[PDB]
RNA sequence: CUGACUGGGGCCUGUAGAGCACUGAUAGGGCUAGGGGGCCCACCAGCCUACCAAACCCUGUCAAACUCCGAAGGGUCCCAG
RNA sequence: CGCCUCCUAAAAGGUAACGGAGGCGCCCAAAGGUCCCCUCAGGCGGGACGGAAAUCCGCCGGAGAGCGCAAGGGUAGAAGGGGGCCUGACUGCGAGGCCUGCAAGCCGAGCAGGGGCGAAAGCCGGGCCUAGUGAACCGGUGGUCCCGUGUGGAAGGGCCAU
RNA sequence: UCCCCCGUGCCCAUAGCGGCGUGGAACCACCCGUUCCCAUUCCGAACACGGAAGUGAAACGCGCCAGCGCCGAUGGUACUGGGCGGGCGACCGCCUGGGAGAGUAGGUCGGUGCGGGGGA
């Protein structure tokens, strides 16, 4: 395994500061990340350019991790919409990966956001995960204005094993994700 | 309301006793690996080999390979030959496999 | 992972405009940011960039007094 | 009046109509009630014709429970056909209705208003009715 | 005035052919069915159709097996 | 069967001589069907070919 | 001697009846998306409704092509008269 | 006007009417065989474009979804969804039955030949099932090499397949 | 022969949902890793291998609680095989034998076989 920042500074600052603020009687109870599951809904590559290697190639850059592809569970009028068809990417980041990811998104993508406020209080579960919507990808170090042919944002779940949306609050937050209110 | 291991166990077990033969069933936890033979034309089991009982050493594989041929023995020794491979929840690959080829050698009929 | 299909992370530094330097983990080695969490004013404390007014409108106007009582 | 806003099927077999009402025995929202003595279909006219007596007979005040619907299909062959060649059209709907039935009940009402609304209504009926008054048996039920 | 039904098609003829303690054959066929209401037990194949039958020379015996369905079966003699 | 679902032979490659009748859709399956079959006359598998009914 | 019929025993069934768990129907009430309408507005949200009313809930019902149930009987096989 | 599904049909089977309702006259080279893996609809919550409904995350959710098409039965302990290898959508037969006036229709263990999948147990003689069909006569085509009008051929036929 | 656990069956919810509690020595899990076999339409999540620092938090096992779920009498009734009456009819009754469904009382937070491992 790799000594990712971040990661590290779970371990050392998050960890005990949130044993201290909830007062777990044990190693395990206390929240740890899971996963994040990045999502780009898409689907603007029905028909058209179905070539949408192009994304999957943005988010291998960006994730480190191929995605794999999303196609329609039931055929759809109104979206123009035949079963089967390829209308999204999903890269499903673990461990190390989903550390790292976590790290340059905290540091770097989120302050490149376009009169960024603060993310959202709001968005949080109930069963203590989170869920974030992004407008472009441009939000990333790894992906220049040079290199994109039309902006796509995605969908970014955070998923802890937090029971309630009150601890769940506590471990983002301290390990960095800025909150607006 | 099944897991897929539920289901994978059942789905393979439904199909080995169809056919009406001996059933060596395997069981597989992170550190040991377990043999009944069972008739459950009777509900019972017939010949037993672990690696818990044979008090057996280190690397897991080879370890099951042992299990398998201690199995077989006890196995002929009581006149069963013929029997068929249990594979539980388990692809038959690895520990498993090794304990199936074990049994093979100690002279199982499969 | 399966291999041939996943670009490969190497250590790389992304380096910021405030002239902040972080060691991390990318597909490229050395990234350049306009911006980061050091020098962002949502995160520093609350920088009020350009408009430290207080409003600075209305009743604030002031220009003057010289109207009689 | 009363019909079915939908069904599955158009014609009904028509049925028998042995036997005493299958549950609708007891009173069970008003105070007076009208039973049947003997089994009908009633007409989803019949029943609006009781009905509309008896918010007559109170003029303003009251109110009308109707116990019975009409959800049975009443066809019958147009003029002068002969046998054969399909099953008559739809002409109205019936209730079936088999002794022991509370049709109707009433409530928010003195008694002898109660009682001669129900009889004025019992009147319209193509039946024999009785009229009944909640007692224990009713709220036991 | 005339009629847009009339039509129906030839009964199937369908249901258990033999019942309990019924002494049968090999091949006999025990029941005649759409899908699985009986499924096939001891000594019992089930053809394409879902039909069971006999796969020894016995004796029919049923068994109810709650949520796991009804279940025929052909007792060795 | 119909103009564009056609029946159709299958001759043993070996021997010539067609072995089974069976049916295809040729606006699916343009392509003469090749499919491995029992030729009782060569007693063995051999490819046959779809050849016209 | 195997018959009709009968005794005992097993297995099969979905009717009478009944029920409402499914498919649908359904009166009223409760709760509450959605409309209608009235206050108050176009700065976009409010508020009130004895109006029509979805889903859900309670009371009370309906069904050949409804059934969570479900007989009496019936059928078949075995032994026996 | 034949065929399928439900009701009528009186709890075995069967059961009529110009009785009540609907379907068929196709299809699939995978929508077939086998091995392996996977599990639904829907509800609430969360999430850029994104909406009642596109894709993603969480919880609940036994089956109300799916199963090419009508209906019914069946069915996640898969018949549903995904992938790999494949052609058993076998050839020679066929114990024993279902059904049944006939003729038809239907199910089929097993043995042999040569195969497919599987480590194996084993499965596979098309399709979850029940419609998707047409006797005989006459003729076509491929095969066989059985008959060949004194004889050898040939004509023409038979036989197997269509 | 008793207690705990691990397998595997049987009865097919009186076994389920939910709330609470409890267990790590052993066993089981989670767990530590991803070199190796094997693997992800991406993901060591799963499957799989090699491990043994930790934890019973999740899962599982075992207890407890009747809010839901499930089970459910007895009594009476509906209906009915057979035998009789009545009514012009819709329909209604008697005898003998059978006898529901709803509901009420009440019950249930499973029972049991085989083999292992540990304990007394
Ligand atoms: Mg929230
Ligand atoms: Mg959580
Ligand atoms: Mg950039
Ligand atoms: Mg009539
Ligand atoms: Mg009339
Ligand atoms: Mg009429
Ligand atoms: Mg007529
Ligand atoms: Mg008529
Ligand atoms: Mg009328
Ligand atoms: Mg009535
Ligand atoms: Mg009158
Ligand atoms: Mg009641
Ligand atoms: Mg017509
Ligand atoms: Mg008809
Ligand atoms: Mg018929
Ligand atoms: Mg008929
Ligand atoms: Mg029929
Ligand atoms: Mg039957
Ligand atoms: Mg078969
Ligand atoms: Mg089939
Ligand atoms: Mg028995
Ligand atoms: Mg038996
Ligand atoms: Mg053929
Ligand atoms: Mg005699
Ligand atoms: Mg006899
Ligand atoms: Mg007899
Ligand atoms: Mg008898
Ligand atoms: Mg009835
Ligand atoms: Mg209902
Ligand atoms: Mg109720
Ligand atoms: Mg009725
Ligand atoms: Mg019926
Ligand atoms: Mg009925
Ligand atoms: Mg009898
Ligand atoms: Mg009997
Ligand atoms: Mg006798
Ligand atoms: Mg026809
Ligand atoms: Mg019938
Ligand atoms: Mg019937
Ligand atoms: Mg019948
Ligand atoms: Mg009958
Ligand atoms: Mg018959
Ligand atoms: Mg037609
Ligand atoms: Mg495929
Ligand atoms: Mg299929
Ligand atoms: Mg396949
Ligand atoms: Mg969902
Ligand atoms: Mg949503
Ligand atoms: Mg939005
Ligand atoms: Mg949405
Ligand atoms: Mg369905
Ligand atoms: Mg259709
Ligand atoms: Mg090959
Ligand atoms: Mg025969
Ligand atoms: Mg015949
Ligand atoms: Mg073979
Ligand atoms: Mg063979
Ligand atoms: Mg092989
Ligand atoms: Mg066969
Ligand atoms: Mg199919
Ligand atoms: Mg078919
Ligand atoms: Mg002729
Ligand atoms: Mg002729
Ligand atoms: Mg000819
Ligand atoms: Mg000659
Ligand atoms: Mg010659
Ligand atoms: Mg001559
Ligand atoms: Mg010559
Ligand atoms: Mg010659
Ligand atoms: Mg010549
Ligand atoms: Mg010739
Ligand atoms: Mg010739
Ligand atoms: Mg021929
Ligand atoms: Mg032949
Ligand atoms: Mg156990
Ligand atoms: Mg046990
Ligand atoms: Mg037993
Ligand atoms: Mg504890
Ligand atoms: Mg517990
Ligand atoms: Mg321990
Ligand atoms: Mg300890
Ligand atoms: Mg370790
Ligand atoms: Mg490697
Ligand atoms: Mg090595
Ligand atoms: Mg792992
Ligand atoms: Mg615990
Ligand atoms: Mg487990
Ligand atoms: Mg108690
Ligand atoms: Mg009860
Ligand atoms: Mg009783
Ligand atoms: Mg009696
Ligand atoms: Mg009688
Ligand atoms: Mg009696
Ligand atoms: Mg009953
Ligand atoms: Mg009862
Ligand atoms: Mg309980
Ligand atoms: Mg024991
Ligand atoms: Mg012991
Ligand atoms: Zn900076
Ligand atoms: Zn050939």
């Amino acid at each position: 395994p790799l000594d990712v920042a971040l990661k590290r500074k779970y371990y050392e600052e998050v960890r005990p500061e949130l044993i201290r603020r909830f007062g777990y009687q044990n190693v395990w109870e206390v929240p740890r990340l899971e996963k994040v599951v990045i999502n780009q809904g898409l689907g603007e590559a029905k028909e058209d350019a179905r070539i949408l290697e192009k994304a999957a190639q943005e988010l291998a850059l960006i994730t480190g991790q191929k995605p794999a592809v999303t196609r329609a569970k039931k055929s759809i009028s109104n979206f123009k919409l035949r079963k089967g068809m390829p209308i999204g990417l999903r890269v499903t980041l673990r461990r190390d990966r989903m550390w790292i990811f976590l790290e340059k998104l905290l540091n770097v993508a989120l302050p490149r956001i376009r009169d960024f406020r603060g993310l959202n209080p709001n968005s949080f579960d109930g069963r203590g995960n989170y869920n974030l919507g992004l407008r472009e990808q441009l939000i990333f170090p790894e992906i220049t204005y040079d290199m994109v042919d039309a902006l796509r944002g995605m969908d970014i779940a955070v998923v802890t094993t937090a029971e309630t949306d009150e601890e769940a609050r506590a471990l983002l937050e301290l390990l960095g994700f800025p909150f607006r209110k | 309301r099944l897991t897929a291991y539920e289901r994978r166990k059942f789905r393979v077990r439904n199909r080995i006793k169809r056919t009406g033969r001996l059933r060596l069933s395997v069981f597989r936890s992170l550190k040991h690996i377990y043999a009944q033979i069972i008739d459950d034309e009777k509900g019972v089991t017939l010949v037993s080999a672990s690696s818990l009982a044979l008090k057996l050493k280190g690397n897991k594989t080879e370890v099951a390979r042992q299990v398998g041929r201690a199995l077989a023995e006890k196995a002929l020794a009581l006149g069963i030959k013929q029997v068929a491979f249990d594979r539980g929840p388990y692809k038959y690959h690895g520990r498993v496999k090794a304990l199936a080829e074990g049994a093979r050698e100690g002279g199982l009929e499969f | 992972m399966k291999e041939g299909i996943h670009p490969k992370l190497v250590p790389a530094r992304i380096i910021c405009g405030c002239g902040n330097v972080i060691e991390t983990y990318s597909t490229k080695p050395e990234i350049y940011v306009e911006v980061c969490s050091k020098c962002h004013p949502f995160y520093t404390g609350q920088q009020r960039f350009v408009d430290t007014e207080g409003r600075v409108e209305r009743f604030q106007r002031r220009y003057g007094d010289s109207y009689r009582k | 009046m009363l019909m079915p806003r939908r069904m599955k099927y158009r014609k009904q077999q028509r049925g028998r109509l042995k036997g005493a009402t299958k549950g609708g025995d007891y009173v069970a929202f008003g105070d007076y009630g009208l039973v049947a003595l003997e089994p009908a279909w009633i007409t989803a006219q019949q029943i609006e014709a009781a009905r509309v007596a008896m918010v007559r007979h109170f003029r303003r005040g009251g109110k009308i429970f109707i116990r019975i619907f009409p959800d049975k299909p009443y066809t019958k062959k147009p003029l002068e056909v002969r046998m054969g060649k399909g099953k008559g059209n739809v002409e109205g709907y019936v209730a079936v209705v088999k002794p022991g039935r509370v049709m109707f009940e009433v409530a928010g009402v003195t008694e002898e208003q109660a009682m001669e609304a129900l009889r004025i209504a019992g009147h319209k009926l193509p039946i024999k009715t009785k009229i009944v008054r909640r007692d224990a048996y009713d709220e036991a039920q | 005035g005339s009629t847009r039904n009339g039509r129906d098609s030839q009964a199937k003829r369908l249901g258990v052919k033999r019942y309990e303690g019924q002494v049968v054959r090999a091949g006999n066929i025990l029941v005649r069915q759409r899908g699985t209401r009986f499924k096939p037990g001891k000594n019992v194949g089930m053809g394409r159709d879902f039909t069971l039958f006999a796969l020894v020379d016995g004796v029919v015996e049923f068994q109810d097996r709650g949520r796991l369905g009804r279940y025929v079966h052909v007792r060795p003699l | 069967a119909s103009e564009v679902r056609i029946k159709l032979l299958l001759e043993c490659t070996e021997c010539k001589r067609r072995n089974y009748a069976t049916e295809k859709n040729k606006r699916n399956t343009p392509n003469k069907l090749e499919l491995r079959k029992y030729c009782p006359w060569c007693r063995k598998h051999t490819v046959h070919r779809e050849v016209k009914i």
